[PDB]
């Protein structure tokens, strides 16, 4: 069974550059490699096969080297619309096997999120349940902070966090984060409070209601 | 253009069943094998299996050999995979590809989800979410198996959308929504988002109405 190894893991390039991943395999493969994109809610696609043939309908930017025991994929101009996950693939003989994959992450300017704070609706307080929704949408870097604080007390138990895949319009990514309480717990308190703590700003964006 | 439609997906119990067909479109399927792929949650890609383009021959990985069979119908252009004696291991999204040409995976279908698991089917709980721009969302809580779809205004809503990959909390996944819209569409015109959850046949549409 032959192994393949890809590096790096994720790679983050600025727009324009040239981007390369590569790809090792454990034995001889002849010259059946290919490499293959996936992008988000989508199957994967060929992009070169025979190591240097690009798919009919892969543009230019695309193309893929080497010989022997590892190749690598190279995409240049690095543009919006790359960033996804890349598989080389070994057809050479069966068990066919895939790389572990990698991810590439365009690089941008930072940006802000844009916050904004729902109290649980009405229907979910009238079955005894209490989430309070938070979204920090459009931001990078990736890394970010959210905090919850309840009456000006930070809250750590009941919050579920979750990131979009980057944007392939402006690069951006978006995160959830969910504060699940009980009826009776958000009835005792009246303020509640999302913070977004970043790096690019180490001066947090806020947003709160009041219970009444 | 080629097309690949796959059908069948589900939540199975342990050692059940499950047959997933992959219906052709665009190209003469009995000049071409065809294969089976599947990604696992951990977002690698496994070879499931192939057949030739008369079906005079077959193999699998070990990992399936004897479980699963692959079979084609070239008078109707489908192609299956039975799976039996299925294992939680084998919950995953499962992808057909035809083979070309050299040969290689050109084309893939849209994948099948495919879970395994004692748990039963648990249908959503769909809470409005209401607070230049205005961010609006949906809260989708509750459910199992995956997935979800979720549409704003039937669809017509398409840009501005956040929908948050799904989080397992407490053997429940839930997932969030957000739309983003210029002041003069709400609260003046009625939003609402559409939910999906096609293992429990719901469907449901929640309006976000302002509080108060």
């Amino acid at each position: 069974d032959i192994v393949l190894t890809q590096s790096p893991a994720s790679l983050a390039v600025s727009l324009g550059q040239r981007a390369t991943i590569s790809c090792r395999a454990s034995e001889s493969v002849d010259s059946f490699m290919n490499w293959f994109q996936q992008k988000p809610g989508q199957p994967p696609k060929l992009l070169i096969y025979a190591i240097s043939n690009r798919g009919s309908g892969v543009p230019a930017r695309f193309s893929g080297s080497g010989s022997g025991t590892d190749f690598s994929l190279n995409i240049h101009p690095v543009e919006e619309d790359d960033p996804a996950m890349y598989f080389c693939q070994q057809t050479k003989e069966v068990p066919w096997t895939f790389g572990g994959g990698t991810k590439l992450e365009i690089k941008r300017a930072d940006a802000a999120p844009t916050v904004s704070i729902f109290p649980p609706s009405s229907e979910q307080l009238t079955s005894g349940g209490a989430s309070v929704v938070c979204f920090l949408n459009n931001f990078y870097p990736k890394d970010i902070n959210v905090k919850w604080k309840i009456d000006g007390s930070e809250r750590q138990n009941g919050v579920l966090n979750s990131w979009t895949d980057q944007d392939s319009k402006d690069s951006t990514y978006s995160m959830s984060s969910t504060l699940t309480l009980t009826k009776d717990e958000y009835e005792r308190h009246n303020s509640y409070t999302c913070e977004a703590t970043h790096k690019t700003s180490t001066s947090p964006i806020v947003k709160s209601f009041n219970r009444n | 253009e080629v097309h690949l439609v796959e059908s069948g997906g589900d939540l199975v119990k342990p050692g059940g069943s499950l047959k997933l067909s992959c219906a052709a479109s665009g190209f003469t399927f009995s000049h071409y094998g065809m294969s089976w792929v599947r990604q696992t949650p951990d977002k690698r890609l496994e070879w499931v299996a192939t057949i030739g383009s008369r079906g005079t021959y077959t193999h699998y990985p070990d990992s399936v050999k004897g479980r699963f069979t692959i079979s084609r119908d070239n008078d109707k252009n489908a192609l299956y995979l039975q799976m039996n004696s299925l294992k939680s291991e084998d919950t995953a999204m499962y992808y057909c590809a035809r083979r070309s040409e050299y040969s290689a995976m050109d084309y893939w279908g849209q994948g099948a989800s495919v879970t395994v698991s004692s748990a039963k089917t648990t249908p959503p709980s769909v809470y409005p979410l209401a607070p230049s721009m205005v961010t609006l969302g949906c809260l989708v809580k509750g459910y199992f198996p995956e997935p979800v779809t979720v549409t704003w205004n039937s669809g017509s809503l398409s840009s501005g959308v956040h929908t948050f990959p799904a989080v397992l909390q407490s053997d429940l996944y839930t997932l969030s929504s957000s739309v983003t819209v210029p002041s003069s569409t709400w609260p003046s015109e009625t939003v609402t988002c559409n939910v999906a959850h096609p293992a429990s046949s719901t469907k449901v549409d929640k309006k976000i109405v302002p509080r108060d």
